[PDB]
């Protein structure tokens, strides 16, 4: 695992600056042919509840105990939307992040509906209440009395079973739910996002973190399957232009993942990309008629 | 407040009713003293008038648009002194107030119609439209046509019919009786004395019957809305009259009177089809239906405006507005079952919109940015729901929800006491929707809205500026300019659920710096190549175009 | 207060922590502020004595029995002086306050033990209890049994074992040393002379170890006890001391001290066994369990009092009392599947009883009418529940429901700062049960509890009067008389839930009128027939038996 790169995404966007997420990849060493790492939106390793950090090669040491957020779940296992404040917007910028950069991601039971947690029930415990599957008794997790539960559902309002439960989320395509599971069909149809290699763009603005994944393709394919893909990320929460230096892709046709929509093919100046704030695109990059 | 005859061209409305904002006394149902108490917040929203549904004395029957008495305030609201109380109060802090004022018809508890009916040789006799048969303007259709078997009602007690185009409770004042037209401009003197600001005045169309026609819009109609007007302009100038005319928009311009002289009836009128349309463009996830019904609006006089808002329907008659022969959609509504389940029944917009967050901020950014004075309806600004049950009207008539408190923090009395009760259920309800909730992340709906009204309040073009439409690459997309002259603004928005790219021709402007208007950053400056915009699923951008150095 | 050396005999106690009554400064922690601030609802609802458990700085990691500073309240709670501000307030509403003081030991994080442990050549090197080997004391069981592997463990710094009855980080101090004993005086004194009225004294059992026995109940133990009486005695009349021994009660009554001084030790202690034989009265609806604990319980000082509480646990250890040589029911807990779930866990009453109202009515009568000083633990008088899984002592600690706004009305802090969360289920969830909903109707249990406490305190009888139980024809009603003499009482209790007939043998009583307390109404006068008394399943009555003309 490679337990630094949610807390560096979480500073990028509490900064409204790529650069933590550069760092830690940039300085991240060349593994084995053979090896992957695993990649997952939690800031403590589960057993003993410690952020990993490095006073001589983390330039960000400091910085963690300067943010108030940060500060007050030091030690306490949190799920994704807690963490983010239940801003939906981040969940989303967040979990394109884990699923476009290099690596294997872990999902984490619950966090694809959004559910919150219960830090009073201990440092582990908080994450660990039941599936919330349906608004009914014990969100639907178990018959048995609710003094019998081995953990209580949650039951507020923001996070509670009678607003957030999988039931709830299943019939509209604009759900939490239903937008992860398109996000993860997404991912699966394309190669690059799973063992493609991992190029950095640089670009204009610092609020911006773009970069391309591709495949080194070999005998028998050829298709979207294997076509180069294009991420770039907005950590700003104000809406951002990014201008990037494509030139090496002239000509190529960059084509949204969810809509399919093909936009501008590119060209030899710079391709400008507007996104709101929190915003991402994903695009296939499609090779030129001839 | 010093006058200032374009105020309403540069407004935000925000309609609340009395009896739904804020029950200071503990008797259940809002007051005009508790609406002063919450003059802090409207202020800190930043809506610049106040519209109030009818307050006057009423038996309810027809949620208070059958008046009793014309120059008394419904007891349980409070009393005149309480109304200029709050007239003094708003504009202390710079918001103005109009209100609805129905001109068609009374209830027939007013004293005018028991003079009529009891007493037909004296005084009242003729201030209603009396008749020994149900004969008479055959051509008019009947409105309430499921709930009225005739226009034409028979009174027991003067035995002869009385004509009325609403309920039989509601008889039509005879506009043709001199005495009628003097005693209804005395209740406008009589508001505009203690202070309004101005009415928005209901049922017009209907005033003058003629046989040989179908009794609407007829010339007559008009004149009287002239003898308003000149009122008007002559003994209280900066008030401001609106129309509620819900037709065609082409038919509405006779509204604001003759251009000639500038315009010599109605300062304002509202443009219904523009939420219906702007509905079935999301739907379709084409610009078309918003294109078309802007292009086809005829122009109105220079010092008059348009009033729009996000409804479906008319709150009078709970009609959609539509035209068999001028509505290239008018067969497509029913093709579209969001449409087809709300018919007839006023719903808030987070409702309408399934609660999807993305396209509240959509509609509420072209209802802030498209030609006219926008209305904004009190609680969707922090995105309440609606309780259908309650009646067609009373859906959206349920209390402001201030805290998750008992009662939304709307009352101190007991639940059982409240004139309605609260949104209750797990989305919408008052534990989850509240404005103290919204109150502290600038990220909620309240704090979201509350920006782009002072954003939108710094530019002149959203009030009065002209509006190009920029056409495009992409029919999903619709992009348009407003400016006025050294402001100008550009406006993108996608009408479609997917990211979508748009190629612009903005040559005109080449030189010029897009300035986002929420962050303040700068865009790469206009040249001649046409300027690439991507936008995400429902997603808008507002452009202050800033002249180069 | 004047000085009133029988008080303690007449007062009902109000068991309250600071951390869970009222947020005062919205930082999600209760505080003595906040407790100040309630008490007049503390006085409304008619107590005479609050019991605070440990609010002493700590590091609160055994719930604050593990005490770092015993001169320093806990930083989050304020200052002493915030302390002498809720003092002065209480008493000035005729309000008294009591508090725990664990005397057997204290954090490893007190002062003390860090010189002790650093420094063992120096003046607190003897203050603790430390030896070359683990072998000492082996009689003495592991209280923590499941969690502690010894008494004795091996410190890293001073490399030598320390001896302790409860946790690791809770060292024993040593009273062999008699600068621990003057020192552990001092503190008494120290909260005497800021005024408090008295402390519950936990954990002194424990006090001295000796070889070849048990290390519990030693006479040396019992020696310091006459050392801390004495010392209330000459330096502060009228003030309190109750003992916290987890006994069997024939075991309990050395603790009131000698008997031919009429008591020189505590002058209270509790009567453990109350709860968990009314509870299995009336799982088995007779009155067995009750009468018998009661009669085999031995006569203590006259100067003495016995607390009594609804609770089947210790606070300190979470153990249930027991003898398996002297209670006849020692092995009927196991039966019984309520009793067995909950071994070792703190629950409130309406929990305890599955919310049944009639149950809740039931034993708070039994616990206001049977001999001694009864405790109400805060949140039992409006039927709070619990959270058992916030753990064993906390799952009755959450916060003090007011309200049924945000957080309870308990702290205006953010939810997720609060330090327990309050009960949000739909049968205990301050939605549905907070003080404000019970405030109005007279009929709500805190109103009835309210009630029952104004009619206690008007009989002398309950508080300090003799107790006869009248037997009769019913097993499964328990009958009793409390008299002092003028003021006689009788109390009648159904422990079935179906209706009961009961014939009671009143003729020592012939000719009074029994006159129910609740409402006034005169029965019939008692002759020299047995007295027919009829109650609903669960029901009682209390009567006042009133002299004849
Ligand atoms: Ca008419
Ligand atoms: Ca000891
Ligand atoms: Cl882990
Ligand atoms: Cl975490
Ligand atoms: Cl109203
Ligand atoms: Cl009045
Ligand atoms: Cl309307
Ligand atoms: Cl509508
Ligand atoms: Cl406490
Ligand atoms: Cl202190
Ligand atoms: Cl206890
Ligand atoms: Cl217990
Ligand atoms: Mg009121
Ligand atoms: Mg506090």
């Amino acid at each position: 695992f490679h337990f630094p790169l949610m807390p560096r995404i979480f500073m990028a966007v509490r900064r409204e600056s790529r650069f933590p997420i550069s760092e830690i990849l940039a300085q991240t060493p060349p593994i084995p042919d053979t090896a992957q790492w695993g990649i997952f939106l939690r800031n403590h390793d589960e057993l003993t509840l410690e952020m990993v950090t490095d006073e001589e090669r983390d330039y960000m040491y400091a910085e963690y105990a300067k943010d108030p957020r940060m500060k007050a779940n030091v030690g306490i296992r949190r799920r994704l939307a807690p963490l983010l404040e239940n801003d939906r917007n981040q969940i989303e910028l967040f979990t394109a992040l884990l699923l476009s950069l290099p690596g294997s991601p872990v999902l984490y039971y619950g966090d694809e509906i959004g559910m919150g947690d219960i830090i009073w029930l201990g440092d582990r415990d908080s994450v660990r209440t039941p599936m919330q599957w349906t608004p009914d008794r014990n969100a639907g997790f178990s018959k048995a009395t609710p003094g019998r539960l081995y953990l209580p559902p949650n039951q507020d309002a923001v996070y509670g079973y009678h607003s957030v439960n999988v039931e709830a989320q299943l019939d509209s395509s604009s759900s939490l739910l239903n937008w992860t599971r398109n996000m993860l069909a997404v991912r699966s149809r394309h190669d690059a996002f799973a063992v493609g290699t991992f190029r950095e763009l640089g670009g204009s603005n610092p609020s911006v973190l773009a970069y391309i994944r591709e495949v080194t393709r070999q005998q028998g394919d050829g298709g979207a399957k294997t076509d180069a893909v294009l991420c770039v990320n907005n950590l700003s929460r104000f809406p951002q232009p990014i201008e990037l230096n494509l030139q090496q892709w002239a000509g190529y046709i960059p084509v949204e993942m969810t809509g399919y929509v093909e936009f501008p093919s590119i060209g030899q100046l710079p391709y400008l990309l507007t996104l709101p704030g929190h915003g991402f695109y994903w695009f296939q990059l499609r090779e030129p008629d001839p | 407040l010093p006058t200032d005859t374009n105020w309403f061209k540069h407004a935000v409305f925000y309609e609340v009713l009395v009896r739904a904002f804020y029950d200071s006394n503990a008797d259940g149902i809002g007051d005009l003293r508790g609406l002063t108490e919450k003059l802090d917040y409207i202020k800190w929203l930043g809506v610049d008038c106040l519209w109030l549904p009818p307050f006057y004395d009423s038996p309810l029957r027809d949620g208070g648009y059958d008046i009793r008495d014309f120059y008394k305030v419904l007891p349980e609201f409070g009393t005149v002194d309480d109304f200029v109380t709050l007239l003094d109060a708003a504009h202390r802090r710079g918001i103005r107030i109009i209100t609805d004022l129905v001109m068609n018809h009374t209830s027939d508890q007013h004293e005018w119609f028991q003079e009529s009916r009891h007493n037909p040789d004296g005084p009242y006799g003729d201030f209603y439209v009396w008749s020994d048969t149900s004969d008479r303007y055959p051509d008019a259709r009947i409105i309430f046509v499921d709930t009225e078997e005739s226009n034409w009602t028979f009174d027991p007690v003067r035995r002869q019919f009385y004509w009325h185009r609403f309920f039989s409770h509601q008889p039509d004042l005879n506009y043709d009786n001199p005495a009628v037209q003097e005693a209804m401009l005395d209740v406008l003197r009589f508001w505009l004395d203690l202070g309004i600001d101005g009415f928005r005045l209901d049922a017009v169309p209907y005033l003058f019957e003629r046989e040989g026609t179908n009794c609407e819009n007829l010339p007559e109609t008009h004149a009287f809305l002239k003898r308003c007007r000149k009122a008007i302009d002559d003994e209280y100038p900066g008030r401001v009259l609106l129309a509620e005319a819900n037709q065609w928009p082409a038919d509405v311009v006779a509204y604001f009177g003759d251009p000639d002289t500038g315009g010599d009836e109605c300062h304002m009128a509202f443009h219904f089809p523009l939420m219906p349309r702007i509905f079935m463009a999301v739907r379709r996830e084409s610009r078309f239906p918003i294109s078309e019904i802007l292009a086809q609006t005829p122009p109105i006089p220079d010092t008059a405006q348009w009033g729009i808002f996000l409804r479906n329907h008319d709150e009078l008659t709970l009609e959609m507005v539509t035209d068999e022969e001028r509505d290239y959609m008018y067969a497509e509504y029913a093709k579209d079952p969001r449409m087809k389940a709300n018919v007839g029944i006023r719903r808030r917009l987070a409702p309408l919109l399934e609660n999807d967050r993305n396209q509240i901020e959509l509609f509420t950014a072209l209802l802030l940015s498209l030609p006219g004075s926008p209305v904004l309806y009190y609680g969707d600004e922090i995105g309440m729901g609606d309780i259908i049950w309650l009646g067609d009207r009373d859906s959206v008539r349920t209390p402001m929800q201030w805290t998750p408190d008992r009662n939304a923090g709307f009352s101190k009395a007991t639940p059982g006491r409240l004139y309605l009760p609260p949104n209750q259920d797990a989305v919408y309800g008052y534990h989850s929707v509240n404005v103290e909730a919204q109150l502290d992340s600038s990220s909620s709906l309240l704090n979201w809205t509350r920006n782009m009204l002072a954003v939108r309040s710094r530019h002149d073009a959203f009030a009065v500026g002209t509006f190009r439409e920029l056409g495009g690459s992409n029919p999903s997309v619709l992009a348009y300019i407003r400016e006025v002259t050294t402001d100008a603004v550009l406006c993108v928005n996608n009408l479609s659920r997917f990211p979508q790219p748009i190629e612009l021709n903005l040559q005109q402007w080449a030189g010029y710096i897009p300035v986002e208007m929420t962050g303040y950053v700068e865009f790469p400056s206009i040249g001649q190549l046409p300027y690439l915009l991507t936008l995400p699923g429902h997603g808008f951008y507002w452009f202050q175009l800033r002249e180069p150095d």
